[PDB]
């Protein structure tokens, strides 16, 4: 069934699952023709394919050259995110294959579960949470390999880094959830939280700051009061 | 012209003669039916008068043998029965005619509407459908399930319709998932017409067939399969120009057909503007289009 804030902790748990966003599978950017018409350019997207409980990230790149010649790419958007899944399942070893997928948008339920056929024992499900996702295009690393790609491509993240080490999967999960909701809400002034201090340094093979668990309680702090501020200069309250 | 003799009439009840229908009192000296057009198949269905639970009725076809109705206390019903001496169902037959205890088939010269529900209807197929070999007549009521019912559970009772469903490895070709989906015209071509029902008459007899029990039965799962077949030609890209034009005449009449009052459990809202607004065929079923809106503009 839907996935809500009563059921949240199942994301947790020990039966592997796989949360796909297909946002930013086809982006455009919209100009003014010669003419005075307006057209779209395509610009390279990415499938963001997450599992909750181990933070690994299955970022597949989605090159522009997909849609030459193609019609209704809005709608072709949902089934080439739904043959790629359906690819990447089957390429794992069938112990590592999820028993769920979790859409988050209704619209990708009817293609994935049409190309997922083939597996009836792994369930398509939808979520009630306004999930963040989009913004991974906001995650400076993540955006560079999108847009340098050449040709489609599959990158292999931990969108975790190293947190696991010392944290739950519930508490990764819901620091990312809010760095993601902030990086929607307000990209500048949260990038500024992250690195405005110039001492705090990103690893090479990670994707955020290194920041201590005291350094990470302010950071967090400082992303909720974003958020919150964000929903009055947006409501006025 | 052939005669349904009843051996009487014990309970009150509502008797049904194709779109016709009558009521008999308890213990009222009815003797059966005359006059039934021969050619076509028929159905004969009951609603008795102390319990509305349960229509149930028998589709038969006079060619096929002579049939008689008797009320059975034991199991309470009325059942169709087969006659296999010939000369004692005349001597039958001719004794009630004679004292005028039965009623006639009320057909109207100018009505074709029951050759326009039937057209393409077989008892042959019917008999596929309800397996009761035993007999050469067929027993329906409200609550039988379908096959694809039992999926989701006595299979002697079921209604074997052509299980057809969009989201299946039968109606995906492995590599065409968007394309088939989206146009189901290799389904419905290859796999249905071709493959299963082997022409387009056998598909539109059991479309035929699967409203007639939804109508006269209220039956559920029939319901379900008529709209499912008249969605998968909708839904298909590529339909025999014959075919559409078929299938609209066919879908007029029963739609022409159908009580006023019960256009509200019958008729899947989704379904219908789906076929008449949104699909490939939106523009192919002119006369069930105008019907449809000059008489359920409500539903749409
Ligand atoms: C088989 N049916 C048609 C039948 O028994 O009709 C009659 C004939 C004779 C007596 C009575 N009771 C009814």
């Amino acid at each position: 069934g839907a996935m809500n804030s009563s059921n949240y902790a199942e994301l947790f748990n020990n039966d592997i699952k796989l949360f796909v966003d297909d946002t930013n599978v086809y982006r455009v950017t919209v100009h003014k023709t010669f003419e005075g018409n307006v057209a779209t350019k395509a610009i390279n997207g990415c499938i963001f394919t997450l599992n909750p409980k181990t933070g690994h990230l299955f970022l597949k790149i989605i090159h522009t050259s997909v849609w030459a010649g193609q019609k209704r790419l809005s709608q072709l958007a949902k089934w080439k995110t739904a043959e790629e899944v359906s690819a990447l399942v089957r390429s794992l070893p069938k112990e590592e294959q999820p028993k769920q997928i979790i859409v988050t948008r209704k619209a990708m339920l009817d293609p994935l579960e049409v190309h997922m056929l083939d597996f009836p024992n792994i369930a398509i499900r939808p979520t009630e949470l306004r999930l963040p996702f989009s913004a991974a295009m906001s995650i400076d690393k993540l955006s560079d390999v999108v847009m340098k790609a050449t040709e489609p491509q599959m990158v292999l993240f931990n969108i975790y880094d190293d947190w696991l080490d010392r944290i739950s999967s519930y508490t990764a999960f819901s620091r990312l959830t809010l760095l993601l909701r902030a990086l929607k809400t307000n990209e500048e002034s949260a990038k500024m939280i992250l690195l405005s201090d110039p001492t705090i340094t990103i690893k090479s093979y990670h994707l955020w700051p290194s920041f201590t668990d005291e350094q990470w309680i302010t950071i967090e702090s400082q992303m909720r009061d974003l958020i919150l501020t964000e929903y009055g200069r947006k409501y006025n309250v | 012209m052939n005669t349904v003799p009843f051996t009487s009439a014990p309970i009150e009840v509502t008797i049904g003669i194709d779109q016709y229908s009558f009521n008999v009192k308890e213990n009222q000296p009815f003797h059966g039916i005359k006059d039934i057009p021969i050619g076509h198949v028929h159905v004969i269905h009951f609603q008795h008068a102390d319990n509305s639970s349960m229509r149930y009725g028998y589709w038969f076809d006079c060619r096929m043998g002579n049939f008689y109705i008797q009320y059975d206390p034991k199991d309470g019903l009325y059942k169709m029965m087969e006659e296999r001496d010939g000369a004692k169902f005349e001597n039958i037959v001719h004794n009630f005619k004679e004292r005028q205890m039965m009623v006639s088939y009320p057909k109207i010269d100018e009505d074709d509407t029951w050759y326009n529900l039937t057209e393409f209807v077989q008892m042959d197929k019917i008999r596929k459908i309800v397996r009761k070999d035993e007999n050469q007549f067929s027993y329906v009521d409200s609550s039988m399930t379908t096959v694809q019912e039992n999926e989701l559970s006595d299979p002697a009772h079921s209604l074997n319709y052509t299980v057809i469903n969009f989201k299946s490895r039968e109606a995906i070709r492995p590599g065409h998932e968007m394309e088939d989906f989206l146009d189901k015209s290799y389904y419905l071509n290859t796999v249905m017409l071709q493959g299963i029902f082997k022409n387009s008459s056998n598909y539109f007899g059991e479309l035929q067939f699967a409203f007639l029990n939804a109508m006269f039965f209220g039956n559920y799962g029939s319901s379900l399969q008529w709209h499912a077949m008249i969605e998968l030609i909708c839904s298909s890209a590529t339909v025999p120009k014959h075919m559409l034009d078929k299938l609209d005449e066919i879908l007029y009449y029963q739609i022409k057909t159908l009580p006023e009052q019960y256009s509200d459990i019958l008729l899947n809202e989704r379904v219908w503007n789906i076929c008449l607004y949104s699909s490939f065929q939106k523009n192919s079923l002119h006369n069930t289009e105008k019907i449809m809106e000059n008489k359920y503009p409500e539903l749409l």
